[PDB]
């Protein structure tokens, strides 16, 4: 009595998505996550100025190109041997932080909300699934449910505004936004001025003031309404993370600290245990066993039978692993938001202080939610205290020249989860350049060992009791925030 | 107020001239979408998925046969049959599953518009996804159009990504013209269909900068006073209103930042590199 469903575009993520799952008795009981759709900036690299890499790379994608560039630029500092400045450190990160703000409030609002709240009878909010177990339907004393879904909407709406002013702020030393100019090899191009400082700062408490006051409350009232959502969504709760936010020159401590949580226990990260599989990816590599990314391989072959995704696979000591807030805020174990503090009590009766004290409910998918909104406020504070720690008038940038031959790793976070770039340099031009993005930790598909990727893993249990309207399906997939372009690339 | 029906289509994009058209102000995208656009297919944003969706965009296309822009972000790849960029899956009267390539979806569905608007410089002139290197076949709207033997309306609205200002005033005037065609007539394009109303300035002779590139005053590095063409400003071979227009709500803009590379060019990337050294 098994019944397939295949959902192709899977929309409201970035990018091109197919989801196939089988469902019996009522639950999910199989999954492939396809990705459709391959650019091959590997190879289109190879020959150029490593220069133009930083440049390249935010092409990759148009949400989140500030990790991108960030990852690029730190390839580039490696390869060349040049540091960065206290200032340019500080400025980068007021560049790209702007840009977690913005892609947090993006996903959340603009590509998660609609599978929660019913929108006005105009698309592209409609057609949707007919019995959508929205808000409008869960909340059954009426006018409840239309307050609430009223300022779940009216928060939809207002967030256009924010997410555009987020750029405002990311163009203030960035240049512009999609695709910034202002990073570059040996630091940041521009200056912060005082007034332009003041202006980013001003920008910037209009967006910590919605994150706190509309935004936290909204996340925690619909957990509270979808209290089976924490339930479901689960996966291998196997997570890593790379470091992000450097806070001192030495790229020792950071905003979100590096590590990996593998079967119940906390390790440190170790890139040299990353490698990428592809017995189920369209891709060929010139050796078995998978291929740690410094001697990655980009060989595209649509015909490889048995694959059926462009997204390679990629496996921490042969083990799948997630990524994006979850993964980070899970290892770093913050202190909740004083929101969170207080709506997880008054809301839920749950008494939490720091992240991990959500337990299993943090492995779900409202506890994704969860994670990328307390993210949110805590990358806002961050923020805030980087506005006072720039200084006016000093030097971003230091020179350098490229070199011959070198090689060069940028770790990062981008906001959807870890990030590293690789670089080769021979001839003074890019031999090879290899991307290891986010999404590809969570999109991708089965490992030569038949091993599924974490959505796909995630997808496994969740309840679909309705074929016709499998609404949980989504939900799932879009807890992850998956963005196809940086899968793939 | 009978608002323009558009269906978006992603080929080999980014996102980012979706992204840039969220940005949009005097309209913002509330009033966008609420008051000037029906925008019926869009994957990033639309409510409904899967087959619902690909439904409610062929329903649109026959419905508004001739009556809808459709806008298209990103490349499209030749290569492999189409196969670098699979957009979706159909199903017939039988139960069977047909997956459909942008080359499909792009042949279908130009026919049926009023106009293609290629919005971003991918789907304009083929850019990053096109450029050295690539292994995918990927190629322009008007080159797909050419090769298909497909005459529709097609105009370009260039850049990585295109400013909003110069989506949303393209679409405008585009729609103005439909409803009274002698009262707005169609924005006079270059030759490389893009509208002079936004690509007909080069940036170098619109330049604050222009006094200090006379007087040989170059930067030295990013942070340094002077003209940015030793940085490796492509300015004088870009044609954009970018020194006028700024960029994100007028907050800064390429060439006072840092440097101009030439992004609404059709030979962006490969003509403006490298990005670092002097045109
Ligand atoms: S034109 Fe640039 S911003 Fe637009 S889809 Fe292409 S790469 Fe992205
Ligand atoms: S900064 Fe660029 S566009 Fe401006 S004057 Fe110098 S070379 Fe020309
Ligand atoms: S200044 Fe140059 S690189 Fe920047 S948006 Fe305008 S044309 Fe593109
Ligand atoms: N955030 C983001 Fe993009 C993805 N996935 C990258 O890297
Ligand atoms: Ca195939
Ligand atoms: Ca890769
Ligand atoms: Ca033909
Ligand atoms: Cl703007
Ligand atoms: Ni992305
Ligand atoms: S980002």
């Amino acid at each position: 009595g098994k019944v397939k469903i295949s959902i192709d575009p899977l929309t409201r993520v970035e990018g091109h998505l197919k989801i196939e799952v089988e469902v019996k008795d009522g639950k999910v009981v199989d999954a492939k996550c396809s990705g459709g759709m391959f650019r091959g900036f590997e190879q289109i690299l190879r020959g150029r100025d490593p220069r133009d890499s930083s440049q390249i790379v935010q092409r990759i994608c148009g949400v989140c190109p500030t990790a991108h560039c960030t990852a690029s630029v730190m390839a580039q500092d490696d390869a060349f041997g040049v540091k960065v400045t206290t200032n340019g450190r500080i400025t980068r990160n007021l560049i790209f932080g702007a840009n977690y703000l913005q892609s947090h409030i993006l996903h959340f609002y603009h590509l998660a909300a609609l599978d929660y709240v019913k929108g006005p009878d105009v698309s592209p909010f409609v057609p949707r699934y007919a019995n959508a177990d929205l808000l409008t339907d869960r909340i059954k004393d009426g006018a409840k449910a239309d307050a609430t879904n009223t300022y779940g909407l009216n928060q939809y709406l207002k967030a256009l505004e924010i997410r555009r002013i987020c750029h405002e702020m990311v163009a203030m030393f960035g240049g512009r936004m999609p695709h910034v100019q202002g990073m570059v090899v040996g630091g940041a191009t521009e200056i912060p001025t005082a007034d332009k400082v003041a202006e980013y700062a001003a920008r910037f408490k209009e967006v910590q003031k919605f994150v706190i006051e509309e935004y936290l409350p909204l996340i925690y009232t619909l957990g509270s309404v979808y209290t089976d959502l924490f339930e479901t969504g689960i996966g291998w709760k196997n997570v890593i993370a790379f470091g992000v936010f450097p806070e001192d020159d030495d790229y020792k401590t950071f905003l979100l600290k590096p590590g990996v949580y593998i079967d119940g226990k906390d390790e440190e990260f170790d890139s040299k245990l990353v490698k990428e599989y592809v017995g189920h990816s369209f891709f060929d590599h010139s050796a078995p066993g998978g291929l740690h990314y410094s001697v990655g391989e980009t060989n595209p072959n649509p015909d490889k039978p048995g694959a059926y995704s462009f997204v390679k696979a990629p496996r921490y000591k042969d083990k799948p692993c997630e990524v994006g807030p979850l993964a980070r805020m899970w290892v770093q174990n913050p202190e909740l938001s004083p929101v969170g503090q207080k709506l997880l009590k008054e809301l839920y009766g749950i008494e939490a202080k720091n992240f991990r004290d959500l337990g299993d409910k943090a492995f779900s998918i409202m506890g994704r939610h969860v994670a990328r909104a307390e993210e949110t406020w805590l990358t806002a504070v961050a923020v805030e205290k980087w506005l006072k720690q720039v200084q006016p008038g000093a030097e971003t940038y230091v020179k350098s020249e490229i070199p011959d031959a070198a090689e060069g790793t940028g770790f990062t976070e981008a906001p959807r989860g870890a990030l590293l770039h690789y670089l080769k340099i021979k001839d003074k031009k890019i031999e090879n350049y290899q991307i290891v993005s986010a999404t590809l930790w969570n999109a991708n598909p089965r490992d030569d060992m038949g091993q599924r990727g974490p959505i796909e893993e995630a997808l496994i249990g969740v309840p679909v009791p309705d074929i016709k309207n499998p609404v949980n399906v989504g939900r799932l997939v879009r807890s992850y925030d998956p963005x196809l372009g940086c899968a793939v690339h | 107020a009978k608002k323009a029906p558009v269906i978006w289509v992603q080929g080999q994009g980014c996102t980012g001239c979706s992204v840039s058209l969220l940005n949009a102000v005097h309209p913002r995208i509330k009033e966008i979408l609420l008051d000037v656009i029906s925008l019926e297919f869009h994957p990033t944003v639309m409510a409904s998925e899967g087959e619902m969706a690909l439904a409610h965009m062929y329903e649109i296309a026959e419905k508004f046969n001739g009556n809808f822009f459709l806008l298209v972000e990103g490349a499209i790849p030749t290569a492999k049959e189409g196969r670098y960029c699979i957009v979706g899956e159909t199903l017939d009267a039988k139960g069977h599953h047909h997956e459909v390539t942008m080359m499909e979806l792009i042949r279908d569905l130009a026919p049926k518009s009023l106009a293609t608007v290629a919005v971003g410089t991918c789907s304009a002139y083929g850019g990053i996804p096109a450029a050295e290197g690539n292994v995918t076949g990927s190629k322009s709207v008007r080159d797909f159009f050419a090769d298909e033997k497909i005459e529709k309306l097609l105009v370009n609205v260039p850049g990585c990504p295109p400013h909003p200002d110069w989506m949303v005033g393209t679409l405008v005037a585009a729609w103005s013209h439909v409803l009274n065609p002698t009262e707005h007539p169609l924005p006079e394009l270059d030759d490389d269909g893009r509208p002079l109303l936004f690509f007909g300035d080069n940036i170098h002779e619109n330049c604050p900068y222009l006094d200090k590139y006379d007087n040989s005053e170059f930067a030295e590095t990013f942070t340094k006073p002077g003209c940015k063409a030793e940085l490796g400003c492509k300015g004088p071979s870009t044609y954009a209103d970018c020194a006028k227009r700024r960029w994100n709500n007028g907050i800064n803009w390429c060439v006072e930042n840092a440097v101009c590379i030439g992004c609404v060019e059709p030979d962006f990337p490969d003509g403006k590199s490298p990005f670092y050294v002097a045109e």
